RNA sequence: CCUCCGAACGGUAAGA
């Protein structure tokens, strides 16, 4: 249980990479509706890795037990 | 004072300049390739006499049927570290692909021996160039030698002659 | 005067012959290299959360070594032995040098299938650059082989022993984004597997480079698990990396020791396997103690684990932990500048210098001066 | 509709008006970090501790004291400009373990400076520089006639 | 509890983008790498695996799957300097420069790849698709000239050149080279 | 501190005011082997520098509508050209607009 | 001609225009003009640091707008 | 031509 709950709340590589931000490399302001929203090294061609990051399956949104039984 | 001439470092303007330069160079290369790709005809006449041509071609083809590379390579080990008569295998040192550096040969066993010796000295070292103690921090030095022509490294004879000369001076 | 917030330095005052250039060079070197200044700069960096071009990849260390033993398929790509040469210094003269064939390791710990790719010397004919070609050739063969197995046998994550291979692998597997290419903190002894005389006798006398398949879990999987076989293999390979000859004798506890040509390791029983593993562990610890001047009985459990798996970190003299009481009377000023005499006990300007001009140091140097009168250079 | 506005020229001309990277970074602690160049650096919008504490069942008073780390880091980054005695005219106050003068009570910066000079770092820097100068004068005492 | 957002949100935000290289001329005002060496998979312990070749996956499937575009560009540059007779290295470099929306640089790089590695197939018929129009026709003509004239590039020429007035000539020049292809005979017959 | 883009560490706010940068702010210095050298952008008897106003960098609505009509008129002809040549718009025909 | 605020927190807060080439003596003379205390009876401090009369204002880096604490002798 | 030059506080480390 502790391992599963730590993996769910753990800082995934894609979420780790959005935390960062390049120094002096100014990003274009995507997402009009809220400026300041910026992905980190996700696609900014900064200092990340060559391949695209993959979504962690443990972060996939799921529904409750009572909600499922009502469904 | 009277502050001197300073160019404003603008990263965005720098990237825009590089993009314009790249576009202009690509256009130049495109037009050069177009000049090159013009002098070659792009035919990559009739129908029935073409079949007659094919028959003649069939007749025609029927008738036709009837140690030197290791010069200059650097070894990141002391020459004395090699025992006499023992065949040692040197591996290539790990280097980043996006790093232009001369290729270096290295034996893993000699490396871990040297690391162990360095740690032994570091424990033994319980606490001249100007501030020589920062030479390790400033410049970052393993002993190295370069293979000569034919892959042969003959440098121990010179050191032996130096030792003999020093002993003769002592005598 | 030193400006710490801007890392500037200057000096005003009287100068005597040879002092100005000396202080110029000394201060240039001090500002660039200083334990305390480095500590200050690192502390500012940590406070600001400003890092330098090192977004860390996934990293196999000694702490997450347990997760290496899951049910998914792992590979252990290794190019340490791609470009191999041999030298020996004949005591009469020069250094002979002969390039040999190289090898590419694609070892799989779950099933034991060691994929080997041999490299003939002919490929290194007119190459001004050896390392880059080795990396890219190894990555090319990695992606070539990864496409031959079906989806149920392809790796879930690939681990490379050498950190310089991270970039090429992430390029040759662009079409394959699911395999997580991972680094390795701990030096896995996979270059020592060529020290087995079967691999050497094959590669050293081989041409026309061709792929070949092996299996390092010869008959172990019939009686032991997968990550027990991997741990046994790691112990054996670390030993062969350590001596390769003492462990050769240990690998034959008898004179029969039926190591049939059908496989590579001697056909031995598990109960004797425990004993030979104990001897092998003792050999590795004894060699570590011999090389590092440590006591094998003094090693802790995690110390032995780190010894077997990878390596250990050292500690240079430049690494400073600047992070009884002797009272001292000093002529100081108070806050208002009243020229008082104080007696302090805080040990913060008490480091004695004692260099080259002290009576004690001079006398210590004068000791053994009689032994310095041998080589009388007239 | 698409993004009907582009702000690349605005940012470019803003950096030009502020003097570029050189003109901007001297209002900051960048030179105190002693990075060789600004090219390859990157930020961390949250630290490991601050990220791990973002969901740990904290009280409201604990969370209120945890949403101040970004402000403290911003104040420390621009500290060579906010704490200037040109801005914030008034008397200066010295932190009693360092040579830092505080031109105004800037509580989000006094703490970041107390953390940086913990364990008597100012005195240790002075001692280290004194000892390094003693060594360099010792290696040069025959030519220097000392 | 707080339970941060799923990673799918970041993935979809970064997926919004990498728009496209072309648009179907129907939308109105409102509407990669090598696979060049395989090896057959199957006592004694030595197993030479017979290695074969399929030499590429021509159709462009991967797209926008690149992070750190300039790092990938540098890496592929290094590949092409170190292994310049590697056709899919040039193929991947051209496709990467094409993905970003830098068509002309990709065209120049595939031209240099055709020049440098001409004894291949897929480099030529990907340079044909990167190069537009008459330039593509000239590239196909060069490929026909040098590559030993028993290939599929002839059907590419017949498809891309013109109507039957020139398609007939293209098919005739194809069948004149190695007159044994069933596909060429079928194309010429109709 | 307010108008520096967040990547460089500032707040990165946009300005519709008339904020002035004093000449004392656009000067700096660096340490080299030969001592300290002083630099500044606003060197001479110049006009007081304003941080750029946001208005000049938004295209007005009338100009944008006229440009929209012209751009889509060009796109229609380019699409007709694409149809007549059995090709798709390769992002280079639509690069100027 | 820079402008320095010389403040006594009890109350003497004064504003003095002065040159950068001015020594602390000239600045003390101007403060004397604007406060009434004799110039040789004025001390200019920076929290404990006493500015000395023979040093120019440029050397002390007393810039335009800086506050100097006013004490008396 | 433009001459209106303001101030104090919100700036206490807590201890021994």
């Amino acid at each position: 249980r502790y391992r599963k709950m730590k993996e769910r709340l753990g800082l995934t590589e894609i979420r780790k990479q959005a935390n960062r931000m390049s120094f002096g490399e100014i990003e274009e302001d995507a997402y009009q509706e809220d400026l300041g929203f910026s992905l980190g090294h996700l696609g900014k061609s900064g200092s990340g890795r060559v391949r695209q990051t993959q979504v962690n399956e443990a972060t996939k949104a799921r529904i409750s037990k009572t909600l499922q039984r009502t469904l | 004072e009277e502050p001197v001439t300073a160019d404003v470092i603008n990263p965005m303007a720098l990237r825009q300049r590089e993009e314009l330069r790249e576009k202009l160079a690509a256009a130049k290369e495109k037009r050069l390739l177009n000049q090159k790709l013009g002098k070659i005809k792009t035919l990559g006449d009739d129908t029935a006499a073409w079949i007659e041509r094919s028959r003649q071609l069939q007749k025609e083809k029927d008738l036709a049927e009837k140690a030197r590379d290791l010069q200059g390579l650097t070894v990141e080990h002391a020459i004395d570290s090699f025992r006499e008569g023992e065949t040692m295998i040197l591996t290539l040192k790990d280097k980043g692909v996006l790093q232009e550096e001369e290729d270096v040969l290295v034996n893993v066993n000699l490396v871990d021996k040297e690391r162990a010796e360095k740690n032994v000295e570091l424990r033994k070292k319980k606490p001249r160039s100007i501030l020589s103690k920062y030479d390790e921090e400033l410049e970052g030095r393993p002993h190295s030698f370069r293979l000569e022509q034919g892959g042969t490294a003959d440098g121990l004879r010179e050191r032996e002659l130096e030792e003999i000369r020093a002993k003769l001076r002592l005598q | 005067a030193i400006d710490l917030a801007y890392n500037l330095h200057s000096a005003y005052g009287n100068w005597f012959p040879g002092s100005k250039p000396l202080i110029q060079q000394a201060m240039a070197k001090i500002m660039k290299a200083n334990p305390a200044l480095y500590v200050l700069r690192e502390r500012i960096r940590k406070g600001l959360q400003l890092y330098s071009s090192e977004p860390t990849e996934p990293y196999l260390s000694s702490q997450n070594y347990g997760e290496l033993f899951s049910n998914q398929i792992i590979w252990f790509v290794d190019d340490t032995n791609v470009y191999r040469v041999t030298i020996h210094k004949t005591f009469e003269g020069n250094l002979t040098t002969k390039p040999i064939n190289g090898a590419i390791f694609i070892f799989n710990p779950r099933t034991g299938q060691l994929f080997l790719k041999i490299i003939h010397t002919s490929v290194w004919a007119g190459q001004k650059r050896l390392g880059q070609l080795a990396k890219w050739k190894t990555a090319e063969e990695v992606a070539a082989l990864i496409r031959s197995l079906p989806v149920e046998e392809q790796p879930k994550q690939i681990i490379v022993t050498r950190k310089g291979m991270l970039d090429p692998l992430e390029v040759h597997l662009l079409d394959f984004p699911n395999i997580v290419i991972k680094g390795s903190e701990l030096q896995l002894p996979f270059q020592a597997c060529l020290k087995v005389e079967k691999f050497g006798d094959l590669i050293l006398k081989a041409t026309e480079p061709q792929m070949v398949l092996f299996n390092l879990y010869d008959d172990w999987l019939k009686t032991i698990s997968s990550y027990t076989a991997f741990s046994r293999l790691i112990l054996i390979l670390r030993a062969l990396h350590v001596n390769n000859d003492r462990a050769k004798v240990i690998l034959k506890p008898d004179k029969t020791t039926i190591t049939e040509p059908h496989h590579i390791w001697p056909t031995l029983t598990d109960e004797e396997w425990i004993k030979v593993e104990v001897q092998l562990k003792d050999l590795i610890l004894a060699d570590y103690g011999k090389k590092n001047n440590v006591n094998v009985a003094s090693l802790t459990q995690s110390e032995i684990r780190d010894i077997i798996l990878g390596m250990e970190i050292s500690a240079p003299s430049q690494q400073r932990q600047q992070i009884q009481l002797t009272a001292t009377q000093t002529r100081t000023v108070n806050k208002h500048g009243d020229e008082i005499i104080t007696s302090t006990t805080s040990n913060y300007e008490t480091q004695t210098f004692s260099s080259k001009t002290e009576w004690r140091v001079r006398a210590i140097s004068a000791a053994n001066l009689h032994l310095r009168t041998n080589h009388i250079y007239v | 509709d698409g993004k009907l506005w582009n702000l690349n020229n605005y940012r470019t001309d803003m950096i030009q008006a502020l003097g570029g990277v050189e003109g901007i970074l001297e209002h900051t602690l960048f030179k105190g970090t002693y990075f060789p160049t600004w090219e390859g650096l990157f930020w961390e919008k949250a630290s490991g501790f601050e990220e791990s504490m973002k969901w740990k069942k904290l009280t409201n008073a604990q969370r209120s004291g945890l949403n101040q780390i970004p402000n403290r880091r911003f104040t420390l980054w621009w500290s060579p400009t906010i704490n200037r005695a040109n801005v914030y005219v008034g008397f200066q106050v010295q932190l009693d373990l360092t040579g830092i003068f505080m031109h105004g009570k800037i509580p989000t910066l006094k703490i970041s400076l107390i953390q940086i000079f913990r364990a008597h770092l100012w005195q240790k820097i002075h001692e280290s520089i004194v000892m390094d100068l003693c060594q360099v004068f010792d290696q040069e005492l025959d030519a220097l006639e000392i | 509890k707080l339970t941060p957002v799923p990673d799918s949100f970041f993935a979809k935000h970064l997926q919004t983008g990498e728009n496209h290289t072309s648009v179907d001329p129907r939308q109105t005002q409102f509407g990669r790498n090598t696979l060049m060496d395989m090896r057959l998979s199957q006592q004694t312990v030595v197993d030479p695996k017979g290695y074969l070749t399929d030499l590429n996956s021509m159709i462009p499937t991967h797209g926008g799957d690149i992070n750190d575009i300039k790092k990938a560009r540098l890496l592929l540059k290094s590949v092409r300097e170190t292994n310049p007779h590697h056709p899919p290295a040039w193929i991947a470099s051209a496709r990467l420069e094409e993905v970003t929306g830098k068509l002309q640089v990709a065209r120049n790089l595939i031209m240099k790849g055709t020049e440098m590695c001409p004894k291949s197939e897929d480099v030529w018929l990907e340079a044909a698709r990167l190069q537009p129009g008459d330039t593509a026709k000239a590239v196909v003509a060069q490929a026909v000239r040098h590559l030993p004239q028993s290939v599929r590039i002839y059907i590419r020429a017949a498809e891309l050149e013109t109507d039957i007035r020139a398609k007939k000539r293209v098919l005739r020049k194809a069948l004149e080279h190695v007159p044994n292809s069933v596909r060429l005979w079928k194309a010429a017959v109709e | 501190v307010f108008y520096t883009p967040k990547e460089l560490g500032g707040l990165g706010m946009l300005s519709m005011g008339h904020v002035l940068i004093p000449q004392s702010d656009l000067r700096w210095s660096k340490q080299t082997d030969v001592g300290i050298t002083h630099f500044r952008s606003g060197m001479s008897h110049e006009e007081d520098q304003l941080i750029p106003n946001l208005y000049r960098y938004i295209q007005p609505w009338e100009s944008e509508f006229i440009d929209s009509q012209r751009v889509w008129a060009e796109y229609a002809l380019k699409r007709q050209e694409a149809i007549a040549q059995n090709r798709r718009l390769t992002l280079e025909d639509l690069e100027d607009s | 001609m820079i402008e320095v605020v010389c403040n006594d927190r009890l109350g003497k807060k004064v504003r003095v225009k002065c040159n950068t080439d001015d020594t602390i003596g000239d600045l003390k003379k101007l403060i004397a003009a604007q406060t009434g205390t004799r110039w040789n009876k004025i001390v200019l401090k920076k929290w404990y640091t006493i500015f000395k009369d023979h040093v120019s204002l440029g050397d002390y880096e007393i810039h335009d707008g800086m506050n100097l604490e006013l004490y008396y002798q």
